[PDB]
């Protein structure tokens, strides 16, 4: 199917302190795969999967230096958004940074992205024609024209483009193992008296990849989208995720409720019923 | 901009140092360079960040360190010959146009013995009655001799003040033991007047040679007097004559 | 990765547009960056081109950008002494996270003045403190003339210079020639040199 | 400015099975700013070696953690995750339910 | 593998 390359940075002002915090870390689909923290003993770049971890001396330096050059480019994006807003350098602030792109089936260009936020919120992004910015504020409207006056644009476009879908096909290939594959969901169903009258029923999902993934419930024939608990997917801590969906119903009803579960790792999609 | 510091300095043998290089521009990208003839520019160390460095191309001899944005000190641990030299910082952006931007540039000589560290002797030569009748202008000419290292700046003053027009200073200093290694240097520089300019005897002359030499901390002892860094100077005033 | 200008050294007449020449092999480059120096001075950055950019332009000078063929021409309009330096081509690369620039070695160029009435002539000027010593001038000159070295040792002869006196619109060359030795005088001064056969010396 | 009070999900990473060695996770996600305390506890009190997931975010720009550390459940030993943010008055304790 | 030139705000 698709593929995706992402990078995620994470800066953090620090009053009163030497430096303030840098944390970046590199994604393919849903597997991270490499790592920085500003604050750690190496300073380097750091891999976090297997099938990186073949990358030799050059990679490893060259994403290093890459990744500290980052580090201080923010560092003094830090000062200067404190300046567009005129805020007094007591109180910390978040910038965020992503960009990444994404393949098709055939593994060739789809879209590009490289999105930027200060505490929280939209502040700068490279539209999808990667030749033009949308700011979010007055502020980010000085930002937006200095990377216009520098042509960024068209540089970052070209990484995109281009280097970023060399290497991510490079990582899906040398990773094949772990990113080309598909683990079903496990799945199983649970009962909770809620009371004398009512029950609930909660519909799980487990080890499985990629976390896409869609549970719903249904009352003999028709969706209970509105009376449905739905949690957030989330990891298992050993590169699966899971996820619940349950319902409330009339204690002595339950057989009328069934549980769809739809996945890539699915042949054709699951319907749970329950069954004393 | 880029400020790097000293601009001259003489250093013995075995002695330590460090250039000094600040930007005031939060260039995240610093670098340190020297440069000799016949060898173009070499790299010596770089950094793109606080809290990195890495080598260039002859790191050898040297030592950098980038604990803050602004500054990428070049530390010589032990100064030898081989590192007489014209060092270059350079910073600029890890982005942006990427544009280089490079600093004053030092000018580095390490001796074995101070000995050999000479002022220049300046005197100024007046211009020719021949030359005055036959194009109706004047030509000063000052001489910088027996100095040693080429470590000098030449100016003209004119009643007090600072001239450019009408002046030509060589672009480099010659050896007067040119077989030597270790030749003293002349420097020559012309300025050419109007022969009204020059005939007003209340018109004053002076070629200033700014001299780059030792310090304080430097052993002396001799009979010489030490040649510290000093301006020596030769004068002439106009004449009717 | 290697970055050749070719020529090394260019000599022109004052006046003429002149052509500088850069050539890289690996057209992955992020810029290229053109500087001028002066010796002992140094480095004056002149252009910057991105990568995505054909050309710039400032004053008399213009340079493209050709990163296909893995080249940039610098081009000087209506060339003046004063742009007499060496010329530097750098460029930096656009991956590999090393950011290092790799420069050429550079183009010399010499804007020869053009002086409109030459008036070749060799004059001796004495010491202000001392009618004892002098030293012999040759100025004047046009641009056809080379000042060579002394044949003998402790002559010393400098290498023309051309000073300008702007509020009079004149600019002229010389070069200067003295020593310590008895039988030096400037009838013979500029004797290793090949001098025009009408220059003038005073008596 | 914007701040955004976590989401938390304390769960272990394989079927809940006494005796059997695992993992107690807890996921907090959806806050902002960043600074985050999290501690696993058994029996009310904080288990030493714990440790946590890179930091990193959604698409919505908020945060994402996962606090983990191996364990052997038991029917006896009841477990939580108590969570501190400047987003919450009070740290916020959320307990174990191998049962749901 | 990550971007190389990045640009201040």
């Amino acid at each position: 199917g698709s593929h995706s390359m992402r990078y995620f940075f994470t800066s953090v002002s620090r009053p009163g302190r030497g430096e303030p915090r840098f944390i970046a870390v590199g994604y393919v689909d849903d597997t991270q795969f490499v790592r920085f923290d500003s604050d750690a003993a190496s300073q380097r770049m750091e891999p976090r999967a297997p099938w990186i971890e073949q990358e030799g001396p050059e990679y490893w330096d060259g994403e290093t230096r890459k990744v500290k050059a980052h580090s201080q480019t923010h560092r003094v994006d830090l000062g200067t958004l404190r300046g567009y807003y005129n805020q007094s350098e007591a109180g910390s602030h978040t910038v965020q940074r992503m960009y990444g792109c994404d393949v098709g089936s055939d593994w060739r260009f789809l879209r590009g992205y490289h999105q930027y936020a200060y505490d929280g919120k939209d502040y700068i992004a490279l539209k999808e024609d990667l030749r033009s910015w949308t700011a979010a504020d007055m502020a980010a409207q000085t930002t937006k024209h200095k990377w216009e006056a520098a042509h960024v644009a068209e540089q970052l476009r070209a990484y995109l483009e281009g280097t970023c879908v060399e290497w991510l096909r490079r990582y899906l290939e040398n990773g094949k193992e772990t990113l080309q594959r598909t683990d079903a969901p496990k799945t199983h169903m649970t009962h909770h008296a809620v009371s004398d009258h009512e029950a609930t029923l909660r519909c799980w999902a487990l080890s499985f990849y990629p976390a896409e993934i869609t549970l719903t419930w249904q009352r003999d024939g028709e969706d209970q989208t509105q009376d449905t608990e739905l949690v957030e997917t989330r990891p298992a801590g050993d590169g699966t995720f899971q996820k619940w969906a349950a319902v409330v119903v009339p204690s002595g009803q339950e057989q009328r409720y069934t549980c769809h579960v739809q996945h890539e790792g699915l042949p054709k999609p699951l319907t749970l019923r329950w069954e004393p | 901009g880029v400020t790097q510091t000293p601009k001259f300095q003489v250093l013995k043998t075995g002695q330590s140092m460090t250039l000094q290089c600040a930007q005031d521009m939060n260039h995240e990208y610093m670098s340190w360079y020297r440069q000799d003839p016949g060898m173009g520019l070499r790299l010596i160390h770089y950094s793109v960040g606080a809290g990195i460095t890495d080598q260039g191309e002859v790191p050898n001899g040297y030592n950098v360190s980038r604990s803050t944005t602004e500054d990428f000190p070049l530390r010589l641990l032990s100064a030898a010959p081989s590192q007489t030299s014209v060092y270059f910082c350079a910073s600029s952006y890890v982005g942006n146009t990427g544009e280089l931007f490079f600093g004053e540039g030092s000018r580095l000589t390490v001796l074995e013995d101070l000995k050999n560290v000479f002022p220049p002797e300046v005197a100024v030569f007046e211009p020719s009655e021949a030359e005055i009748s036959h194009t109706q202008k004047a030509t000063l000419v000052c001489l910088a001799t027996g100095f040693y290292p080429d470590h000098v700046e030449l100016s003209w003053w004119v009643n007090g003040k600072e001239v450019h027009s009408g002046v030509c200073t060589d672009p480099q200093p010659l050896k007067e033991q040119p077989a030597l290694n270790d030749s003293r240097y002349a420097l020559s520089s012309r300025l050419r007047v109007s022969a009204t300019f020059w005939q007003d005897p209340r018109n004053h002359f002076r070629c200033q040679v700014q001299f780059y030499g030792l310090s304080e901390n430097d052993e002396w002892t001799q009979d010489r007097a030490k040649p510290v860094t000093q301006i020596v100077s030769a004068e002439a005033w106009g004449r009717a004559d | 990765q290697e970055v050749t200008q070719i020529p090394a050294a260019l000599s022109v007449p004052e006046g003429e547009n002149l052509v500088l020449n850069c050539s890289f092999t690996d057209s992955a480059i992020y810029n290229l960056q053109w500087f001028r120096q002066d010796p002992g001075k140094g480095l004056t950055s002149l252009l910057l081109i991105q990568s995505s950019q054909r050309e710039q332009t400032s004053g008399r000078l213009n340079a493209s950008l050709d990163k296909s063929s893995g080249r940039s021409t610098l081009y000087i309009a209506a060339s003046q002494p004063g742009d007499s330096a060496t010329y530097l081509c750098a460029v930096r690369p656009t991956s590999g996270g090393s950011y290092i620039p790799t420069f050429g070695r550079g183009t010399s160029l010499i804007v020869h003045p053009y002086i409109q009435n030459p008036d070749p002539a060799v004059y001796q000027l004495r010491d202000s403190k001392s009618s004892d010593k002098s030293v012999c001038l040759f100025t004047d000159f046009d641009s056809q003339t080379n000042v060579s070295q002394s044949k003998d040792s402790d002559v010393y002869i400098t290498d023309k210079c051309v000073l300008d006196m702007r509020s009079m619109d004149f600019k002229s060359n010389s070069a200067v020639a003295w020593s310590n030795k008895s039988d030096f005088a400037c009838a013979n001064a500029f004797n290793n040199s090949i001098i025009p056969e009408d220059t003038f010396f005073p008596s | 400015m914007i701040q955004r009070t976590p989401k938390i999900q304390v769960y272990s990473r394989h079927p809940a099975e006494n005796g059997k060695s695992n993992f107690l996770n807890c996921y907090v996600s959806g806050f902002h700013p960043s600074d985050i305390e999290v501690d696993l506890l058994k029996n009310g009190e904080r288990i030493e070696k714990v440790e946590h997931s890179d930091l990193s975010f959604s698409k919505d720009w908020s945060f994402y953690l996962l606090y983990y550390t191996e364990f052997t459940p038991t029917e006896k030993d009841e477990y939580a995750c108590r969570v501190n943010h400047v987003t919450l008055s009070q740290p916020k304790i959320v307990k174990w339910d191998r049962d749901m | 593998s990550l971007l190389m030139w990045i640009t201040q705000c």
